[PDB]
C-alpha cells in the first residue's frame, strides 16, 4: 500500500541534540503552542550567557524555538536541565543546509511566523534586541528528525510580496539544480 | 578553627558556589564564574615597616568583602573548613549590609 | 549605597560606548576599548608607607577621570549595571 | 530564437556579497545617480577613519562606489548596518 | 583641550605628521618612518615621594621638546587630536 502524508507550514529535516527532549506526548512526540522563533549565528560556548533572553522569555511565560549555530554542552546543560523544570521550553535545531542560502529562507520563515530578520553577522547582537523580535506560530511538531509547522503569524501581503520577489528567481539561469530545488 | 595568620596573609573563607539563587533557575556548567566575594575569617597579625610596625587595617573578622582571586591566594580544606589566605592587596572592597 | 573601599582602592562606573557623530550614528560591535570615561564610586584611603598615615585625596567622588589601560584593572558584578576596581595610583589624568 | 544585447560602458560579473546591500530599488535591479569612483591599490579592510571623506559625499545626498579588494569582518558588518538604517549608500 | 594630567604622567601632543625633513629635498618616505618631537600641552605639580609633597618639574609648560616613542606613551583623542600620556622617563631634551 501507497503512504499519502502531507507535510504544510514550514518543515526542516534536523534532530534535536538533546534526547531529553521527550515532551510530554508518548512515544517522544513534541508539541509546542505559540512558541518564540529566534535566529543566531553563533555557537554559544563562550558567553555561555543567554540567561536575559531566558529570563525575559521566562516573564514571558512561553516556550521557544532557537535556531543557531550550535549549543555548547555546558549551555546544552542548563537549557535542556531548565526545560525540564518547565520554565520555558526550548527547542534547538541544526542549521537544515548549505549557509547562505539556507539563512535567506530563515528569514522567509521568520517573515512568515512573524519574526524580525536577524543575522548576527550584522551589527545587532543575541541578547541586545527587543522582545517582540520573537517569531511565533500557532502549532510546531516536533519528532526525531522532522520539525513542522501547521499554521504560522505573519501578514498574506508579505508572504506574497517575498513570493513575488522570488518568483524570477524560480527560473534564473541554474535551470535544473536551482529551478526545482527553489519551487 | 581560628588559627592566626600574619602580615599580608590573611585568611577568609570564599563565598558561596553552587548557584542556588545566583540567576533564575540557570545551573552552572563546568565554566564557573562563581564566588567573587567572601567573608574574611581573621586577618593576619598585622604590618611591619620600620617601627610602623603593626597597623590594624579596615577589615576585621565576619567582614563579608570582594577580594582579588588570583595565584596569590592559598586554598586548603583544613580544620574541616575552606580557608584561603590571601594577601593585604587581594581585597578589593568591603561592605556590610 | 556605597561599597567602602580600602587603601589605595578606587571603584568607578564604567561609561558606555559612544557613537561618532562622523555620519548618522555609525555603531561599531564587540569591539573593546580602553575606558577612557567612567564615574567614581569611592577612593581609597592612600598611601601608608613610612608612616604615610593619611595623605589627602587625589579625588573627590563625583569626578571623570582617565585611569591606566592595564589588566589590573578588576571588574566586578554588583545588583544592576557591573562596576570596575583599580589601585588608586591608576588614575592617569582628570577630565577637566 | 537568437537574441542581441548592446552594452555601454564598463561592465563586469560581481555582485554584493551581503544581501542587505538590496537597496531601495528591489526587484533585481539596483540603478543608482550620480555615484563616485574610489581606486585603491591594497585591500582595504581596518582604516575605517577615511568615514568622513565618503560622509561629505552621503550627507550632500549621492552614494559613492568601492573599489577593494576585500574589507574585514567588522568594518564590512558597520559599512552594510550604515547602508541598511540609511545613514550612506554605498556600493 | 582642558585635560590636566598630574604626577608623573604628563600630556604632550604629537607634531605634525608626515614632516618635510625626512628625505631632504623629498618628502618623509611613507615606511615606518616616526619622529620623536612633541609640545607639551600640562604636567602635574609634582610626585609625592620620600615625605616630599611635590616634586616640581623642571620642564617647562608648553614648550615643544622630544620625547622616546615607547611603551610608556599612551596616546589618547581629545577633542579629535591625539595626544599622549607618560610620565618623565620618555620625556627627552626641549625643543
Amino acid at each position: 500500500q501507497d503512504e499519502l502524508d502531507v507535510v504544510e507550514g514550514m518543515q526542516f529535516d534536523r534532530g534535536y541534540l538533546s534526547p531529553y527532549f521527550i515532551n510530554k506526548p508518548e512515544t517522544g512526540a513534541v508539541e509546542l503552542e505559540s512558541p518564540f522563533i529566534l535566529l543566531a549565528d553563533k555557537k554559544i560556548s563562550n558567553i555561555r550567557e543567554m540567561l536575559p533572553v531566558l529570563e525575559a522569555v521566562a516573564k514571558a511565560g512561553k516556550p521557544l524555538l532557537i535556531i543557531a549555530e550550535d549549543v555548547e554542552g555546558e549551555a546544552l546543560a542548563t537549557l535542556v536541565v531548565n526545560t525540564m523544570r518547565g520554565i520555558v521550553k526550548v527547542a534547538a535545531v541544526k542549521a537544515p543546509g548549505f549557509g547562505d542560502r539556507r539563512k535567506a529562507m530563515l528569514q522567509d520563515i521568520a517573515t512568515l511566523t512573524g519574526g524580525t530578520v536577524i543575522s548576527e553577522e550584522i551589527g545587532m547582537e543575541l541578547e541586545k534586541a527587543t522582545l517582540e523580535d520573537l517569531g511565533q506560530a500557532k502549532r510546531v511538531v516536533i519528532n526525531k528528525d522532522t520539525t513542522t509547522i501547521i499554521d504560522g503569524v505573519g501578514e498574506e501581503a508579505a508572504i506574497q510580496g517575498r513570493v513575488a520577489q522570488i518568483r524570477q528567481q524560480i527560473e534564473e539561469a541554474t535551470s535544473d539544480y536551482d529551478r526545482e530545488k527553489l519551487q | 578553627m581560628n588559627i592566626r595568620p600574619l602580615h599580608d596573609r590573611v585568611i577568609v573563607k570564599r563565598k558561596e558556589v553552587e548557584t542556588k539563587s545566583a540567576g533564575g533557575i540557570v545551573l552552572t556548567g563546568s565554566a564557573a564564574a562563581k564566588s567573587t566575594r567572601g567573608e574574611v575569617l581573621a586577618v593576619g597579625n598585622g604590618r611591619i615597616l620600620e617601627n610602623g610596625e603593626v597597623k590594624p587595617l579596615d577589615v576585621k573578622v565576619g567582614d563579608i568583602v570582594i577580594f582579588n582571586d588570583g595565584y596569590g591566594v592559598k586554598s586548603e580544606k583544613i580544620d574541616n573548613e575552606e580557608v584561603l589566605i590571601m594577601s593585604e592587596s587581594d581585597i578589593l572592597a568591603i561592605v556590610e549590609a
